[PDB]
Formats: C-alpha cells, sequence, structure tokens
C-alpha cells in the first residue's frame, strides 16, 4: 500500500497536472490561447526580429500584434478578422420594395 | 440610406498551444519497487515542483 | 577602502518581455537614479529594495553571494558560485567562517558547514577589463536577476550606455533583508561597486531591431522633465 497525499495548502502549489495542445492553423479566422493569451484573429508568418527572451509584441496603442509560438520558436502576426457597418439603400415603400 | 446594423466574420475553430511538457514527477518507482519494507517502517519522499 | 564616485548613465534593464519597435515607452519602476553616488570598495551591507553590483574583478577574484536573514546555519540563505563549467544556487543554510574567501581545501574557506539542503538550480556559468554588471530584485518571491557582460576596455567606471537582459526568475521567497559578498583565496584589486535602486520614472527608447538604445530620467533637471512631459527626445522653442 502507498499513501499519495495530495496536499494543497497555503504554500504555492507548483505541482499540477499536464496540459495538452492542438495544431496550428494559419490564414484562417480562429480563436487561440498561448499560455493564457486569449483572443481571436488570423495568424500568418512574420518577419520580426524578437530578442530571445521576448514573447509578445505591441504597437503604439498597446494592441498585441505578434506572438512567439511555445513549441516551435517562430513569429506570427495577428490581424483581427473583418468587420464593418451595413447600410440599406431603399426607395420609398410607397414606390417599390427592392433594396 | 439607413445605417442599420453591423457586420462580422465568425471564427472557424479553436487552438491551444501550451509549451512542451517535461519534468514529469517520479511516481513509477514508488509503485514499481517490489518492496515497501514494512508497515511500521515505511518509506516516504516529498514530491514537489 | 571606500572612495565614492558618480554613477553616470548606468544600470538600465529591460522591464518586461514585450517587444516594441521604434517607440518611446514611459515606464514607472525601480531604477538607479542618474548621476548617483556609489561606494567604490577597496563588510556589512543591507538590502532594502535591490542593488547594482558592478564587480569588474578583472581576472576571477570575486565570486559568490550570500542573501538572507541571518546568513548562517539558522535561517534559509542563498549561494551563487560560477567558476568555469557550472553555477549553483543552493537555498539551504550555512554558518559563516571568518572571511568570505574560498579555501581552494574544498569548502571550509568561505563558510563553516552544511545542513538540510533543499531545492537546487544549476546552469551554465554566468560568465561567457572584464566588466560584470548585475541587478538583484526580490518582488513577491520571484527573485529577478539581471546581467550584462562587457569585457570591453573602458575606465575603472567609465560612461556609456548598455541595457541589461533578464537571466532567471527563481521561485523563491526567503527573507532577504541583508546580504554579504564572497571571494576566493586586505589590500587587493577587488574592484567592485554597489548602489541601491529607487522608485522613479524613465523614458526608454527602442529601435526597430528591438533593443533599448537610450533613456532619460524624469527627475534630474527641468529639461529632462520637459522631455518626459512631451514624450520626445527633442524640444522646440517655447
Ligand atoms: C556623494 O556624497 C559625498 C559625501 O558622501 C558628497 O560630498 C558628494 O558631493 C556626493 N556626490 C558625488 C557625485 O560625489
Ligand atoms: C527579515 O530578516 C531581518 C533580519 O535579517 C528582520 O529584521 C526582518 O524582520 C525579517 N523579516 C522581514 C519581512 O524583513
Ligand atoms: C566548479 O565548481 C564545481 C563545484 O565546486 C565543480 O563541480 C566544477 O568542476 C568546477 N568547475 C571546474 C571547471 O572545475
Ligand atoms: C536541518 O533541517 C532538519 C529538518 O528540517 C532538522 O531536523 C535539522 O535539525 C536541521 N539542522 C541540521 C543541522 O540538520
Ligand atoms: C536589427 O537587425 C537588422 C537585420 O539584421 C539590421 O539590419 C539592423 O541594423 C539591426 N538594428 C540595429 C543594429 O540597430
Amino acid at each position: 500500500v502507498v499513501v499519495l497525499s495530495f496536499e494543497l495548502l497555503h504554500a504555492p502549489a507548483t505541482v499540477c497536472g499536464p496540459k495538452k495542445s492542438t495544431n496550428l492553423v494559419k490564414n484562417k479566422c480562429v480563436n487561440f490561447n498561448f499560455n493564457g493569451l486569449t483572443g481571436t484573429g488570423v495568424l500568418t508568418k512574420s518577419n520580426k526580429k524578437f530578442l530571445p527572451f521576448q514573447q509578445f509584441g505591441r504597437d503604439i496603442v498597446d494592441t498585441t500584434d505578434a506572438v512567439r509560438d511555445p513549441q516551435t520558436l517562430e513569429i506570427l502576426d495577428i490581424t483581427p478578422c473583418s468587420f464593418g457597418g451595413v447600410s440599406v439603400i431603399t426607395p420609398g415603400t410607397n414606390t417599390s420594395n427592392q433594396v | 440610406i439607413y445605417q442599420t446594423s453591423n457586420f462580422r466574420v465568425q471564427p472557424t475553430e479553436s487552438i491551444v498551444r501550451f509549451p512542451n511538457v517535461t519534468n514529469l514527477c517520479p511516481f513509477h518507482e514508488v509503485f514499481n519497487a517490489t518492496r515497501f519494507a514494512s508497515v511500521y517502517a515505511w518509506n516516504r519522499t516529498r514530491i514537489s515542483n | 577602502t571606500q572612495s565614492y564616485t558618480n554613477s553616470f548613465t548606468r544600470g538600465v534593464y529591460y522591464p518586461d518581455k514585450v517587444f516594441r519597435s521604434s517607440v518611446l515607452h514611459l515606464t514607472q519602476d525601480l531604477f538607479l537614479p542618474f548621476f548617483s553616488n556609489v561606494t567604490w570598495f577597496h563588510p556589512v551591507l543591507p538590502f532594502n529594495d535591490g542593488v547594482y553590483f558592478a564587480s569588474t574583478e578583472k581576472s576571477n577574484i570575486i565570486r559568490g553571494w550570500i542573501f538572507g536573514t541571518t546568513l548562517d546555519s539558522k535561517t534559509q540563505s542563498l549561494l551563487i558560485v560560477n567558476n568555469a563549467t557550472n553555477v549553483f544556487i543552493k537555498v539551504c543554510e550555512f554558518q559563516f567562517c571568518n572571511d568570505p574567501f574560498l579555501d581552494v581545501e574544498s569548502e571550509s574557506g568561505v563558510y563553516s558547514s552544511a545542513n538540510n539542503c533543499t531545492f537546487e538550480y544549476v546552469s551554465q556559468p554566468f560568465l561567457m577589463k572584464n566588466l560584470r554588471e548585475f541587478v538583484f530584485k526580490n518582488i513577491d518571491g520571484y527573485f529577478k536577476i539581471y546581467s550584462k557582460h562587457t569585457p570591453i576596455i573602458g575606465r575603472d567606471f567609465p560612461q556609456g550606455f548598455s541595457a541589461l537582459e533578464p537571466l532567471v526568475d527563481l521561485p523563491i521567497g526567503i527573507n532577504i533583508t541583508r546580504f554579504q559578498t564572497l571571494l576566493a583565496l586586505t589590500a587587493g584589486a577587488a574592484d567592485y561597486y554597489v548602489g541601491y535602486l529607487q522608485p522613479r520614472t524613465f523614458l526608454l527608447k527602442y529601435n526597430e531591431n528591438g533593443t533599448i538604445t537610450d533613456a532619460v530620467d524624469c527627475a534630474l533637471d527641468p529639461l529632462s522633465e520637459t522631455k518626459c512631459t512631451l514624450k520626445s527626445f527633442t524640444v522646440e522653442k517655447g
């Protein structure tokens, strides 16, 4: 017999179960999670020159636009997926119904 | 002309990219040892980090 | 032993791990004030928020560091020894000998004896005329360490700018109110300096390659504060 006590107390845990991952899809709108970096967008290949301790990348207004993938250490751009407004053009309903 | 609503392209799937898994805690040796001495003199080791 | 000198423009490290290109990021953190007053040593030294240790120690004489509460075999301490092939970080207790000199016959020189050791982290020697700059920081028990190696030739403490990279973030949290140095073996060429960081504000400048090339303190003189307020390195007439 063995006693495997799973003590969890005030001292930091630092003893947790593993975490699996999935594939990488490029040039497709998708959700993502990189060690706890939520967000959605299109992941492509970038030509930036991260120093070998920098993970994120940020613009003049603090919007994340670059990520270093954990397993394979390359650089991916991040562009949010398409959005915009919609306007409807009509003649009067007293006249017609096409738009 | 009337500005009614908005317009968006929906996400396709989901991706998770946690890093490589290593530094597996040792547990086979406790189970696979073929001996635990005795119940009044048992072997214990603390496993952490 | 203690002779003093000004600090010039030294002691700037990367605050975070974010890559920025051709920007000017105004940062609020603990730093070393420009043109400060360091003590050139030729001891007892406290530890309030962090230090700037700049031992040139030309060949190899100075090595080793002790951090903790009592620096003995009573309360948990820390050790850092990087000779040529490996570096050790022991978080266990060691009573202290008379001098911080290594016996070089194995361990009785610097310290007295060993006991009940715990977590050990190893790595390559931190070494890769030989200037060495380190910054020690202990915030919420991560013990941030920063370093930069410039064996280039200058003065005993010249001017010039060099950013400092991060090195390790060990999961620690022992109490570090006091520290003391170490060496191996007073009238020696133990050229090194100390100096305490300070909560201030800066204006770091990044280049497209991703490296800090310049900075300006925001509490030195009126012109520096004007530059920080405009968030620019140039000021027009007005
Ligand atoms: C440093 O402190 C000394 C006194 O300890 C003082 O005379 C000197 O003006 C200060 N500044 C510099 C740059 O030495
Ligand atoms: C840490 O140790 C020092 C003595 O080295 C002591 O004065 C202090 O109360 C201890 N605790 C903290 C939180 O600094
Ligand atoms: C450095 O010290 C460690 C432990 O004292 C030792 O194992 C190692 O061999 C030393 N390095 C060299 C190059 O001898
Ligand atoms: C070291 O730690 C152990 C366990 O905490 C304790 O029993 C022992 O008295 C301590 N001191 C020495 C010298 O082993
Ligand atoms: C950054 O790297 C690029 C590519 O090697 C180089 O052309 C550029 O000059 C570097 N930036 C510097 C040295 O400031």
